């Protein structure tokens, strides 16, 4: 009898896991998302005797850090960094998350600022002068000239900071700003490094790297799946109904 | 709606902007001083069930 | 009121209360709102055992419907009113294929109790002529 | 326990049990890890021949379920935990047709045994009332 919540299990965290893809899949075209993978874990309901019920929770162990891809914008102060790398932005609440969207924007207030909540490196919120034509370098120095001077006024004005930090030592954090696990913080601190080996790469964006071909056959067998448990869910329920015969006359 | 549709929803609805936004582009040219428009997207927040 | 009839009368009203709760979470999944302007609250019922005073057992009591307070799934709509900064609305949290199940467990536990009604009335009667 | 309602009840229950072997099969069907972390191994039960003293036949038991020791087919994603060297993740073994199949005997067995039951129940009822 109570097999059917077991199929209901599956069936419920089967739409579970299809709204991760569903979520994994709409944000193709945002610059430097990271996609979600999903899994299925086993639960054993491990009891008194014949353990025979185990339950199909749904679970994302993490992103998928395969760098996106890059779309050469020629805009100058696009930032793509290489495989394994991190710009690190102030959140909200107040904290350093860490991001792979690198459309840099300047307020009119000469602040540096990946889409508000600004960016952090070598300091505070870098902040630039208010006549930006800004520049960056290949390991984020970053430099400005007023643009009625003499090309010779170029002297830098920032250094954005870089970190590294990859996979399994960094989770996503109700926003698309990532932070670290709480674990690899008995590690590195809470505050990182700025790695001076972590390379940019200006004028050139980054794209989300959700594999399509991952996510249509991730479908096809989700739908499957579903209606495999709907097949489990009405065999066990006409099972009870004409089985309820029995305590009649 | 179940979560699913919403959401595949939205993602057409950023699709049709884009698109909207790339027409708007290619229609403008022989435009004197246009200048092109990029659209750019965002994930909306995530809503966490089970902490790990 | 008999004993047994009690026991399985208890347990037809709390299958039926439950499938009540069932269907109402079923039909009102996608409700954007309600009178005052609020969540639907994705409703549940609390089962405890009946007979409180002896024998720990007997009949089944459905006590205090509850209210589930899982996180209450969001969606982006900030043209809606209802929508907070940061716009979202907030478009109860029913899980179709778990209310569908439940209204499938509450039938058959349903259809389990009025049977053994019936076959304990029975009992009752051919005890009535006992010897006669 | 009356004895071939005891027979016919044991057939219910070991055929119920390894329906629910049969549903976690089939759910668990692409499971990546267990709670500890090691490989979803497709299960099956056992069915011996009951009431070991005497007459040699009479029920079903399903004592032990067991752990089908097929070879745990794998996959290669060298970037997910869990995997060995020569990065290979385990990988359910779960012939999903055999599996419904399995629920499809199952239900059919279900079918008889309860309908068995009915048959004898309505003859004993009818014993009963020899003479008078």
């Amino acid at each position: 009898d109570h097999a059917i919540y077991t199929a209901m299990g599956a069936a419920s965290q089967t739409l579970n896991q299809q709204a991760v893809t569903a979520s994994n899949l709409a944000n193709a075209s945002t610059p430097g998302f990271r996609a979600q993978l999903n899994a299925l874990r086993a639960v054993p309901v491990d009891g008194l005797s014949l353990a025979t019920r185990t339950l199909v929770t749904a679970s994302t162990p993490g992103a998928d850090m395969t760098p996106g891809q890059l779309d050469y914008t020629s805009r100058p102060l696009d930032v793509a960094l290489q495989q394994d790398g991190w710009l690190v932005v102030q959140a909200a609440d107040g904290a350093e998350g860490y991001t792979r969207n690198g459309n840099i924007q300047v307020g009119p207030t000469g602040q540096l600022t990946i889409q508000g909540h600004p960016v952090i490196g070598e300091g505070g919120p870098i902040t630039v002068p208010e006549g930006s034509e800004i520049t960056i370098a290949a390991d984020g120095t970053i430099s400005a000239l007023n643009p009625g001077d003499p090309p010779n006024t170029v002297a830098p004005v920032g250094r954005l900071k870089l970190v590294k930090a990859e996979g399994n030592e960094v989770q996503r954090s109700d926003d698309g700003l990532f932070r670290l696990t709480a674990e690899a913080q008995a590690e590195r601190g809470a505050v990182l490094a700025a790695d001076p080996s972590i390379r940019i790469m200006s004028g050139v964006l980054e794209g989300s790297n959700v594999k399509p071909v991952e996510a249509m056959t991730d479908m096809i067998a989700n739908a499957r799946r579903f209606e495999m448990q709907m097949k489990v869910i009405t065999s066990v329920d006409e099972n009870e109904g004409r089985a309820n015969q029995l305590l009649s006359m | 709606m179940i979560s699913s549709l919403w959401i595949a929803k939205t993602g057409l609805d950023a699709q049709q902007t884009n698109m909207d936004v790339i027409a708007n582009n290619l229609a403008n040219v022989s435009t004197n001083g246009f200048k092109r428009q990029r659209a750019v997207f965002e994930d909306l927040l995530y809503q966490t069930i089970r902490q790990p | 009121l008999l004993n047994i009839f009690d026991i399985a009368g208890s347990a037809l009203a709390a299958q039926s209360k439950r499938l009540n709760v069932a269907a109402s979470n079923l039909a009102n999944a996608d409700s954007v709102t309600g009178p005052d302007g609020q969540p639907y609250r994705a409703k549940q019922v609390v089962f405890q055992v009946d007979a409180a005073p002896g024998q720990a057992t007997g009949g089944v009591k459905v006590a205090s419907v509850i209210e589930s307070q899982a996180p209450e799934k969001l969606v982006y709509e900030p043209g809606n009113p209802l929508a907070d900064a940061n716009g979202y609305v907030k478009m109860p949290n029913v899980d179709v294929v778990g209310e569908m199940v439940n209204t499938m467990s509450a039938s058959r536990s349903y259809q389990a109790n009025i049977e053994v009604l019936n076959t304990v009335k029975s009992m009752m009667l051919k005890t009535l002529t006992l010897g006669q």
